RNA sequence: AGUUGAGAAGCUUGCUGGAGGUAUCAGAAGUGCGAAUGCUGACAUGAGUAACGACAAUGGGUGUGAAAAACACCCACGCCGAAAGACCAAGGGUUCCUGCGCAACGUUAAUCGACGCAGGGUUAGUCGGUUCCUAAGGCGAGGCUGAAAAGCGUAGUCGA
RNA sequence: AACCCACUCCCGUUGAAAAGGUAGGGGAUGACUUGUGGAUCGGAGUGAAAGGCUAAUCAAGCUCGGAGAUAGCUGGUUCUC
RNA sequence: GAGUCGGCAAACAGACUUUGAUCCGGAGAUCUCUGAAUGGGGGAACCCACCUAGGAUAACCUAGGUAUCUUGUACUGAAUCCAUAGGUGCAAGAGGCGAACCAGGGGAACUGAAACAUCUAAGUACCCUGAGGAAAAGAAAUCAACCGAGAUUCCCUUAGUAGUGGCGAGCGAACGGGGAUUAGCCCUUAAGCUUCAUUGAUUUUAGCGGAACGCUCUGGAAAGUGCGGCCAUAGUGGGUGAUAGCCCCGUACGCGAAAGGAUCUUUGAAGUGAAAUCAAGUAGGACGGAGCACGAGAAACUUUGUCUGAACAUGGGGGGACCAUCCUCCAAGGCUAAAUACUACUGACUGACCGAUAGUGAACCAGUACCGUGAGGGAAAGGCGAAAAGAACCCCGGAGA
C-alpha cells in the first residue's frame, strides 16, 4: 500500500525497491511470451506498484 | 440506499409466478434481480467443444424486473414496503407498516 | 509607407471627378522629401523624411524639442 | 540508466524459422522494445542472461493490415534481433 | 496516350504538404478552414 | 362484401393485425397530384437476343474430388528468344510463402487463384540513404520599400 | 533499325481504346529526342502565330461567396356542386 | 455503500472487497514526439546538436539551459581626439487560436431606372488591423427665441413631412413631445480603476431524507372490469409482461461541503489615471476631395492632401448666402458606471415543432465511404420478443447451402 511507503522508508530504501519488482515484471513478460502464464492478474498488478513507488519519491 | 441487497427473501408480485416466496441470488444493473427458485427457464444448448459436454437442456433461472417483488415482512406475513425513516449512525431498512428494522 | 516622422500623415482617397461626374478613385499622396537637419547637443546631422509641413514645424519649435517628443512616442531617431 | 535495461526485450520469438536456427546455428531471435539500439541490447543480455555474445543484427517488421467492415485495421508493428552467441552458453 | 496524372511522393510533398501551407498566409486560412469543418486528413 | 346520398364522401360487417383511437362544435393550416425531357428507391419491354476483349494451337494419360475442356503430374505438339527472358529507378503497399476453405469475385465450371480466415516471412563498416560540399532555385537576422496584408534582398543555410 | 512523329487506304463508332489497331509512310549528329529537379497564372501567362495550349474543360480556367442575379420568354399549377 | 473489471460484443478464463472496492466532485504528481513550436534545419508527427553541473570502462547517461522583436539594464567602444552607431550579458512583456458582436483601413458588380453614362444597388459583400466581455460615445466655443431647456447611449412618435433628386428611379431629417437609465470629476493634480493583504454575506462544482391499496374477473401477462378505503405545500412526469395519486425511480418540500471557484462588500498598501501649468503653425483663409438627409446649388457647418496665417475674456464663435443689432457658450489637454449588441459553448425548462424521402449533410462507427493534382464536393444506411427462452434431437444434402 502506500501508508506503509510513507512509514520511515527513505530515498535509498524505496530506491533500491524499484529494482526488485522490475524484475518480476521482466520474468512475467517473458512467461507470457512462452505458453506458461496462468495467473494474468499478476501481470496488471506490478504495472500499477510500480507507479505508487515512482509518486512518493516526488512527495516528502 | 436500495430496497433489496443480495442477502434478502422476497415474494414475487404480478408474474408467472407470482406470490411465490424466494430468495435473490444474484443483483443485476438494469435492476433485474435473479430469484432463488423462481421463473425457470430452459435452453436448447449444443453439447461443447473443445473435450466439454452440455448435452441438451437445461433448466436455469431468468431475472425480473425490481418493481415486481417486495420484502417480506414473517409479522403480518404479506409484502411490505421498505424505507429509511430511522436513521442514527446508518440509513436502517425499516417497514412502514410497522416502523421495525429488517434483519 | 508614405508617413512623416514629425507629423503623422498618411496617405488618403478621394475621387477624380470629371465634367459628367464619372466618378473614379486616386490616391492624395503627401508631400515629403529627404534632408539633413544639424543638431548641437550631439553634433552631428540626423536624416530623415519629414513634409514641408514638417519644416514649417522645425523652424518654429526647434530641432531639439521635435527630436525629443519623437523619442517620447518611441520611435528611431 | 539503473532503469533501461528491463524494458528492451520482450520475450522469445520462437517458430519454425527460429527454432532450426538455434539449432544449426546458435541465434536466438528476441522481440525488442520498439526503439532500442545495437549497444544497449549487447549490454541487456549480458546482464540478463549472464553470457557474452559476439555481435547482434536487427531488422523492423511492418503490421498486417485487416479489412473488414466500418474501416481498415493497422496491427501493431515491432522490431526482432537476432542475437548471434558464442558456440558455448547457449541461453536461458 | 499519356494521362493528366504521373505520380510522385517528393512533388507532392513540397507543393501541397504541411510545411507548403503553413509557411504562406492563405494556407494557413486553408489550413483552419479545413480543420474547422471537421475533416479527418487536413494534408493531402 | 353490402348499403345510403346531386357530388366531394359517409356507414355497418367477414378475415389479417396486435395497442392505440376522437361524438359533437369551434380554431390553426407544410390542407388534397397523372403531366413540370419533375426528384429518389422498386420493377418491366427490348431479350434469354448481341457479346464473352487480338486468328502463339492444342491432343491423350494418370490423379484428386460430391462433381474435371480449364487443377497437379506425365508424354507429345506449338509460340516469343534485342522478348512473351533476366535486373536496377520510380510508383504500389503485404499482392510473397504455408495450412484451412469456394457464399460472394474471376465475363463459363472450379477441387484453382493476385479471392476469404489463421500463422509465417525482409539480418549490412563496404550495396543504396542519412552524415560532408555545391547547380538551377527557395527561404532570408539586420536593411531598404509599401494604406494594411506584404514585396525585394546582404550575411547566412537549405536544395541532386 | 531503336527512337520521336502522324501522310494514305480499310476496319472500329453500344469500340479492346472519351482518338487505337494492321499494312504502307517522313526525320533519324541535330533549329535533335528524353529522364530528374526548378521558374512564369486568369483580361494573366506562354506561343517558328493556329485565337493554339494552361489537369479528358479555354474569343479569357477551376472553386467558394455577392446570389433564391435578371428573364415583356418556354414548361407545370393538385378535392365537389 | 455492495458489488466490480468502459463501449461495439459476446463468450470462456484469471480475479479484487464491508466499509474508501469500482462510482461521483475538489487539489496534486506524471505528461513521449508533432503543432505559435521557440537550439539549427526539414517532406508535421523526422534528422543533427551544443553548453553547464552530476555520475559512467576505448561506446555514454540523469538534471537543466540555448529562438527573434519590443522595452529597460550593467559592460564593451568603429572610422575620429573625445563619443554616438555597433556588439554581448541579464530582467519584464508580446507572438497563436476561437462562431457572432464593436471601432477603424481598403472597398466592388450584377440588378433597379421597363435602354443607359449622373444616380441607385451601397460604404452592402468580401479582404486586413485592433481591443473588450461588451465596445464606442460623453460632461456644451450644444439647442432654442427674446420663452427657455442643460452630458451620452437606446425604444416609440413627429413624418414618409420640410428638403434633396437626369426634380427621373428614388433618398430622406431636425425642432418638439413620451419612455428606459441616473455620477460627473481633474491639469493647485482628482474621482475612478488595477494588484495583494483583510474581515462577513451571497451563491457555485456531490449529495441526503421525501405521503398513501386491498380483494374480484377475463387474460400469456392487470395498471384494465368490479367492489371499497387512503394520501396531498406531492394528481395529467417517466416505466414496470396491456390504461398505476398509493409497485419502482422521482416530485412538492426540507436539509447539505475537507476543499477550491467566483460574486458583492470591510480597510489598508503598492500603483495608476497623468497630460503639467487653461492649451499656436491653432482658428480662419485659397484651390482639390470627403462626411453632413443636402447630385455647385443663394450653400452655412464639420473634416484633411497641397499652399498659407491670427485676437489674447475691454478677447473670441455660434444662431443654414450676407450684413448690422440681441441671445447663448469658452476651441486648440485628459478620465468616466448604468440603460445597450452578440452565442461557438453551458444548465433548467417549453412547444397548435419533426417523427427516419421529414428533422442537422449525419438517430446507424458522418464530414465517414467515394469523386478530385488540389481548393473543394459529399451519400446511402432505424424496429424479433415481456425475456434469448436465438431452435438439444432425428431424416435428405458435398463431410455444405
Ligand atoms: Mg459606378
Ligand atoms: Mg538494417
Ligand atoms: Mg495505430
Ligand atoms: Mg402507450
Ligand atoms: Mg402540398
Ligand atoms: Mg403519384
Ligand atoms: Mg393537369
Ligand atoms: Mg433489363
Ligand atoms: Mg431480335
Ligand atoms: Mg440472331
Ligand atoms: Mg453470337
Ligand atoms: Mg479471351
Ligand atoms: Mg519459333
Ligand atoms: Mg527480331
Ligand atoms: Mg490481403
Ligand atoms: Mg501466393
Ligand atoms: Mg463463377
Ligand atoms: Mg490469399
Ligand atoms: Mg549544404
Ligand atoms: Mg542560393
Ligand atoms: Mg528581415
Ligand atoms: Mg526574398
Ligand atoms: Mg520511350
Ligand atoms: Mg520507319
Ligand atoms: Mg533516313
Ligand atoms: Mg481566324
Ligand atoms: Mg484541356
Ligand atoms: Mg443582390
Ligand atoms: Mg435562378
Ligand atoms: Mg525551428
Ligand atoms: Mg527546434
Ligand atoms: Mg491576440
Ligand atoms: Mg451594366
Ligand atoms: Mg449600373
Ligand atoms: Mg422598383
Ligand atoms: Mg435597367
Ligand atoms: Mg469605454
Ligand atoms: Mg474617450
Ligand atoms: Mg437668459
Ligand atoms: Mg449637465
Ligand atoms: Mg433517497
Ligand atoms: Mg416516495
Ligand atoms: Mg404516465
Ligand atoms: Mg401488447
Ligand atoms: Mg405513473
Ligand atoms: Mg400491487
Ligand atoms: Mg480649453
Ligand atoms: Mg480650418
Ligand atoms: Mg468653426
Ligand atoms: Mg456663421
Ligand atoms: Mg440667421
Ligand atoms: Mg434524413
Ligand atoms: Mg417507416
Amino acid at each position: 500500500k502506500a501508508n506503509e511507503l510513507r512509514e520511515e522508508k527513505s530515498g535509498p530504501v524505496t530506491g533500491n525497491n524499484i529494482s526488485h519488482l522490475l524484475r518480476d515484471q521482466f520474468n512475467l513478460r517473458m512467461q507470457k511470451a512462452t505458453g506458461q502464464l496462468g495467473q494474468s492478474h499478476l501481470l496488471s498488478q506490478v504495472k500499477r506498484d510500480i507507479a505508487r513507488v515512482k509518486t512518493v519519491l516526488n512527495q516528502q | 440506499m436500495q430496497k433489496i441487497r443480495r442477502d434478502d427473501e422476497v415474494i414475487v408480485i404480478a408474474g408467472k409466478d407470482k406470490g411465490k416466496r424466494g430468495k435473490v441470488l444474484k443483483v443485476l444493473a438494469d435492476d433485474r434481480l435473479v430469484v432463488g427458485g423462481v421463473n425457470l427457464i430452459k435452453r436448447h444448448t449444443k453439447p461443447n467443444p473443445m473435450l466439454g459436454q452440455q448435452g441438451g437442456i437445461v433448466e436455469k433461472e431468468a431475472p425480473l424486473h425490481v418493481s415486481n417483488v417486495a420484502i417480506f415482512n414473517t409479522e403480518t406475513s404479506k409484502a411490505d414496503r421498505v424505507g429509511f425513516k430511522v436513521e442514527d449512525g446508518k440509513k436502517i431498512r425499516v417497514f412502514k407498516s410497522t416502523q421495525k428494522p429488517v434483519q | 509607407s508614405r508617413v512623416c516622422q514629425v507629423t503623422g500623415k498618411g496617405p488618403v482617397t478621394g475621387n477624380n471627378i470629371s465634367h459628367a461626374h464619372n466618378k473614379t478613385r486616386r490616391r492624395f499622396l503627401p508631400n515629403l522629401q529627404h534632408h539633413r537637419f544639424w543638431v548641437e547637443s550631439e553634433k552631428r546631422f540626423v536624416r530623415l523624411r519629414v513634409s514641408a509641413k514638417g519644416m514649417r514645424i522645425i523652424d518654429k519649435r526647434g530641432i531639439e524639442a521635435v527630436l525629443a517628443d519623437l523619442r517620447a512616442r518611441g520611435e528611431k531617431f | 540508466n539503473q532503469e533501461r535495461v528491463f524494458k528492451v526485450l520482450l520475450g522469445p520469438h520462437i517458430s519454425e524459422k527460429a527454432t532450426g536456427l538455434a539449432d544449426g546455428k546458435s541465434q536466438f531471435v528476441f522481440k525488442v522494445a520498439t526503439d532500442a539500439t545495437k549497444l544497449e541490447i549487447k549490454k541487456a543480455v549480458e546482464s540478463l542472461f549472464s553470457v557474452k555474445v559476439q555481435r547482434v543484427t536487427t531488422l523492423n517488421v511492418k503490421g498486417k493490415t485487416k479489412r473488414t467492415a466500418r474501416g481498415l485495421g493497422k496491427r501493431n508493428d515491432w522490431k526482432k534481433a537476432y542475437i548471434a552467441l558464442q558456440p558455448g552458453q547457449d541461453l536461458d | 496516350m499519356k494521362r493528366t496524372f504521373q505520380p510522385s511522393t517528393l512533388k507532392r510533398a513540397r507543393v501541397h504538404g504541411f510545411r507548403a501551407r503553413m509557411a504562406t498566409k492563405n494556407g494557413r486560412q486553408v489550413l483552419s478552414r479545413r480543420r474547422a469543418k471537421g475533416r479527418k486528413r487536413l494534408t493531402v
